[PDB]
Order: structure tokens, then sequence, then C-alpha cells
């Protein structure tokens, strides 16, 4: 009851769908800037932090 | 004195660790990161010398006269 040419219909229904989920997996996130987060790393040098203006 | 898989902490694989959270869009939260929320008391420091002297006087009022 499916012939032979409906294969590649369902290969192209496949094909987006995988399409959809690797255009978003390509994503990745990227390296967190947030000074919050890397206070410490300065609070933490062997020099006090000199607040030069 | 110790082996290598000791030190490096892992015998024959190095497992991939699940980093850390972020939070965007707010500060960080931990034990270290609390004095965002809570300085110093800064608010009543001259309160706190006027509460002291009077603190100090009657004591000494309430005391002086129950020795007496
Ligand atoms: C002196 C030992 C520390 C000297 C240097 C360290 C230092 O002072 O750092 C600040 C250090 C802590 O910093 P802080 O946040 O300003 O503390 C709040 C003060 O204690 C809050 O008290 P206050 O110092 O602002 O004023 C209280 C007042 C109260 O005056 C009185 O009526 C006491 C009368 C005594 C007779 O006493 C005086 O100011 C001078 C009278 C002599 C005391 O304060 C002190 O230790 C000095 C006062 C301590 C007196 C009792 C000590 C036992
Ligand atoms: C009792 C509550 C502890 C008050 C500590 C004040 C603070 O915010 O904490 C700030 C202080 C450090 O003060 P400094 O940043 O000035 O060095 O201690 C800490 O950073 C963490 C204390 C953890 C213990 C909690 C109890
Ligand atoms: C020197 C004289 C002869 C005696 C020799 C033996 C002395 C032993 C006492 C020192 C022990 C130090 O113990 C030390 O513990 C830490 C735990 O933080 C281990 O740390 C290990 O495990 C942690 C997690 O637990 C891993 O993330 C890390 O990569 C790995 O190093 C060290 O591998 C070990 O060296
Ligand atoms: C005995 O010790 C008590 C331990 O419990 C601590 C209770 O903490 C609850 C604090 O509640 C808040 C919530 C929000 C805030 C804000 C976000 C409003 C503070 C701000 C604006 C300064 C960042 C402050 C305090």
């Amino acid at each position: 009851d499916v012939p032979i040419e409906k294969i590649p219909e369902h290969a192209n229904v496949l094909l987006k769908k995988i399409d959809a989920c690797l255009e978003i997996l390509s994503k990745d996130i990227g390296e967190v800037t947030d000074a919050e987060a890397h206070e410490m790393y300065f609070e933490t040098s062997k020099f006090q932090i000199l607040h030069i203006y | 004195p110790l082996p290598n898989a000791v030190v490096q902490g892992y015998t024959s694989v190095r497992g991939p660790k699940r980093p850390l959270d972020h939070f965007y869009g707010r500060t960080p939260l931990n034990i270290d990161t609390l004095w965002h929320w809570v300085k110093f008391p800064h608010r009543y420091d001259n309160l706190r010398f006027a509460v002291c002297f009077w603190a100090f006087l009657v004591s000494a009022h309430f005391a002086n006269k129950k020795q007496r």
C-alpha cells in the first residue's frame, strides 16, 4: 500500500524536520562576559585594584 | 607518591563537567556574592552613637540606684 514514488516525499518531510532542528542546534552559547560573574577574578589578584581616573 | 590518575582526576577518560549556570539579566547569588545586598551598616551610625550614650547612662543610673 506504499508505492516507491511516495518515498522521496517522506524524505523531504524528514529533511525539513532535521533542518529545523539543526538550524537551532547549530547555535551555541559563548563565553559569559558579565563582570558580576568575573568580579572575583579581579578581587583575588595579587595586588589591590587601582581605580584610576 | 600518588598515581597520575588521582592527580588528573580520571583513570582513563576525562569526563566533561557541566558548566556553571549564570542566570542572565541579574546578579549572581552565591555565598560570596551577598555584599551586593548587604553592605556594612552605614545608615544609622550617628543614631548608634546616641543610643550607645543613652544605654550607658541609663544602665549606670539604674545600676547605681540598685547598688545604693
Ligand atoms: C609526600 C610523602 C608521601 C605521601 C604522599 C601522599 C600524600 C597525600 C596527601 C595529599 C593529598 C592531596 O589530595 C588531593 O585531593 C584532591 C581533592 O581536591 C584531588 O583532586 C582530584 O579530584 C578532584 C575532584 O575530587 C578532581 O576534580 C581533580 O581534578 C583531581 O585533582 C587530588 O588529586 C589529590 O592530590
Ligand atoms: C537571619 O537571616 C535572614 C536570612 O534570610 C535572608 C532573607 O533574604 C530575603 C531578602 O529579600 C529581598 C528580595 C529582593 C531584594 C531586592 C532585589 C529588591 C534588592 C535590590 C534592589 C537591592 C537588588 C532585597 C531583599
